Order: structure tokens, then sequence, then C-alpha cells
């Protein structure tokens, strides 16, 4: 180690578990609010509702959402299995 | 030997300097940021200029610094409510333009997302794109249309 | 932080009905005070050497 | 080794002074990151999204 010459190390404030949690409670909040827990008290809304909303924002509308929800549910899910295998390949 | 040491702690001091110099210039580059969107307009950066949706802020003088008094939009009383994403009439499928559909216990309304208040479902607040089979959560009901009675 | 759940489903949102408006502040420092300093005075007294 | 020290304790002092700002330094910057909400949210039992 590199402490045997008074070159001691501080524990952080806060541990892993502590960061941990935080990330899994920001995680719940972003799937079961969306953006109201951010900025105030927390909502619901579902899921395809908040995925209608961000849709509307960058310029497209929300029944292309509504009519091809099982092509973008499949589409994400899978992008989410590739990016996890390709993580687990520095 | 004097003269060696008294230019280290004069080196020492320096770096010191220079390092808070360089804090300070982030600090007022985020501080010229902040007054020229929060201050010089409404920015629609969530989360930038004070927690909740932000309105306007106002800027006043301290002693070397600056603060910002800045206006936020945060809701205090909220409801629950049964949600549509659309709903069938005919054999095609409305949506809202502008608003979600909500029901209270038998009536569906159309509302604003940031604020409550129902509204009768028309053919002037909905949209028409499509049949009923493709839509999973679609539910009935009757559009107003209220161009009969007009026309009558 | 507060422990609490929130009630999630696939046909139930949560609307708010009222608002209240708040102001936040913030401390943001922009300058402090400039020093010069010089060898002549700080290092040397009054002495040639 | 201690007795010629004493005339760098003051540079001393600095330094230890500068590794404690920046401990803390350290410790503030999780702060802002990581804790941004202050109620701690759960997942429904059934996922069904
Ligand atoms: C849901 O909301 C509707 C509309 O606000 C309610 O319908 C009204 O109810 C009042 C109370 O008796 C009547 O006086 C009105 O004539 C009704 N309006 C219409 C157009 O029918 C309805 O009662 C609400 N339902 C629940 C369960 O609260
Ligand atoms: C919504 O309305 C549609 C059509 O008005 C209903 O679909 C009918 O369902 C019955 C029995 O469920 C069938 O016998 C008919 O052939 C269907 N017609 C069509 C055009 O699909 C539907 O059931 C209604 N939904 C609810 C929840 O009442
Ligand atoms: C929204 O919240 C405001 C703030 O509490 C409410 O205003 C209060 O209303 C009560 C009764 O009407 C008064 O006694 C208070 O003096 C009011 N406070 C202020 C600061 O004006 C308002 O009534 C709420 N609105 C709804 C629809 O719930
Ligand atoms: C009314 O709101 C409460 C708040 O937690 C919720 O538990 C309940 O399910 C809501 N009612 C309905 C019918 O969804
Ligand atoms: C919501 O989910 C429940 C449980 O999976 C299911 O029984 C119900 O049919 C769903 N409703 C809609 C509109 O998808």
């Amino acid at each position: 180690a590199q402490k045997f010459n008074g070159l001691t190390v501080l524990p952080p404030l806060l541990t892993d578990e502590m960061i941990a949690q935080y990330t899994s409670a920001l995680l719940a909040g972003t799937i079961t609010s969306g953006w109201t827990f951010g900025a105030g008290p927390a909502l619901q809304i579902p899921f395809p509702m908040q995925m209608a909303y961000r849709f509307n924002g960058i310029g497209v509308t929300q029944n292309v959402l509504y009519e091809n929800q099982k092509l973008i549910a499949n589409q994400f899910n899978s992008a989410i299995g590739k990016i996890q295998d390709s993580l687990s390949s520095a | 030997r004097l003269i060696t040491g008294r230019l280290q702690s004069l080196q020492t001091y320096v770096t010191q300097q220079l390092i808070r110099a360089a804090e300070i210039r982030a600090s007022a580059n985020l501080a010229a940021t902040k007054m020229s969107e929060c201050v010089l307009g409404q920015s629609k950066r969530v989360d930038f200029c004070g927690k909740g949706y932000h309105l306007m802020s106002f800027p006043q003088s301290a002693p070397h610094g600056v603060v910002f008094l800045h206006v936020t939009y945060v809701p205090a009383q909220e409801k629950n409510f049964t949600t549509a994403p659309a709903i069938c009439h005919d054999g095609k499928a409305h949506f809202p333009r502008e608003g979600v559909f909500v029901s209270n216990g038998t009536h569906w309304f159309v509302t604003q997302r940031n604020f409550y208040e129902p509204q009768i479902i028309t053919t002037d607040n909905t949209f028409v794109s499509g049949n009923c089979d493709v839509v999973i959560g679609i539910v009935n009901n009757t559009v107003y249309d209220p161009l009969q009675p007009e026309l009558d | 932080g507060a422990e609490n759940s929130v009630a999630y489903s696939n046909n139930s949102i949560a609307i708010p009905t009222n608002f209240t408006i708040s102001v936040t502040t913030e401390i943001l420092p922009v300058s402090m005070t400039k020093t010069s300093v010089d060898c002549t005075m700080y290092i040397c007294g009054d002495s040639t050497e | 080794c201690s007795n010629l020290l004493l005339q760098y304790g003051s540079f001393c002092t600095q330094l230890n002074r500068a590794l404690t700002g920046i401990a803390v330094e350290q410790d503030k910057n999780t702060q802002e990151v990581f804790a941004q909400v202050k109620q701690i949210y759960k997942t429904p039992p059934i996922k069904d999204f």
C-alpha cells in the first residue's frame, strides 16, 4: 500500500452504497414521474405517455408512438442489451 | 538563504493566487452565463436557474460578487386521475392536440397537462389519425362535433 | 432522505390543480480584492546589499 | 528535524490547509451530482411498463 509513510487516505463521506441508492432513487423518479419530481412534487405518469411527451419536443407527433409501441419497445430493449454486452467487453 | 526562502514563499503565494483567480474566473463565467440566460430572458434549461420551472430572475449587487433572486414555478396541490392515450368514437382514433384525456367517474375530459381545467371533448381539441385496432389502451366515447348544431 | 413510494399504473396520472410562487437564493462571487506585491519592499528593506 | 521545521511550519500550515481544502472540495463535489433529490422513491412491485 501507500499508507506506510504518513500518506494516509481519507474515506469518502458517501460510500458506494449511498451512491447506488441515490442513482436508484433518481432512476425510479425519472421512470415513474418524468421531470416533475426534479422540478417540484413527484407526480405519476405512465411510461408510454412520458415517451409521447418526449416525442412531442423534437418535432414529431404522439400517434406515431401509439401505433408502433411494440417496435419502439423492442428497439429500446435491444439497445439496452447491446450497450450492456458492449460494456461487458474499459 | 533569506532571499531564497522569501522567493519560495512569494512563489507559493503567487501560485495560490493564480489558482484562486482561475476559480474566480470559472465562477464569474458561470455568473455571466446565468445573467445572460435566466436574467436576460427565460431559460429553458431545467434545474439551472433554481428548483422548479423558471419564470424570471432579479439580480442584485453584492460586495465582490452577485446574487440572483430567481422566480420559480412549483406546484403545490395534486390529484389522482384515470387517463387514456386515445379515444375511439366511430372506427376512428382521436388524440389530444395540446392536452390529456382524464375521467373522474363516468365522463371524459381534455385538460392541459400542467394545470387542471376540464373541457368537453370535441373535434376541435382532438385530431383523427387511423382506426381503433392499432392502439392498445383505447376507450369508447362520443365527440361533440360543434358544427352540427350550428349548421342546423 | 424521506423514504416514500410513488404509486405507478399504466392508466393513472397525477396533474396539479394549484401552484405556489417561490424565490430561490443563489450566491455567486465574481471578484475579490486585488493586491500588488513587489520584491523590493517585501524581500528587501532599506539596504542596498 | 522538528527544531529546524519550526522555521517552515508556516509552509507546512499552508500545505495542510490546501490539502484540507482539497479533501472538503472532493467531499462537496459528490453532493452536487448525486444528491439532487431529497426523497427516496421506489419502483412498483409489478414491472409492467
Ligand atoms: C364527473 O364530472 C362531471 C362534470 O363535472 C359530473 O357531472 C355533473 O355532476 C353534477 C353533480 O350532480 C350535476 O349537477 C351536473 O349536471 C353533471 N354534469 C353533466 C354534464 O352531467 C359528474 O357528477 C362527476 N362524477 C363524479 C363521480 O364526481
Ligand atoms: C367499444 O366499442 C366497440 C364498438 O362499438 C366494441 O366492440 C364490439 O364489442 C362487442 C362485444 O364486446 C362485439 O360483439 C362487437 O362486434 C364489437 N364491435 C366492433 C366494431 O368491434 C367494444 O367492445 C367497446 N369496448 C368497451 C370496453 O365497451
Ligand atoms: C392555492 O394555494 C393558495 C396558497 O395557500 C391558496 O390561497 C389561500 O386561500 C385561503 C382560502 O381561500 C386563504 O385563507 C389564504 O389566505 C390564501 N393564501 C394566500 C397566500 O393567498 C389558494 O386558495 C389555493 N387554491 C386552490 C384552488 O386550492
Ligand atoms: C387517489 O390518490 C391516492 C394517492 O396515493 C392513490 O393511492 C389512489 O389510488 C388514487 N385513487 C385512484 C382511484 O386511483
Ligand atoms: C395495465 O396493467 C395491468 C397489469 O399488467 C393489466 O391488467 C391492464 O390490462 C393494463 N391496462 C392497460 C390499459 O394496458
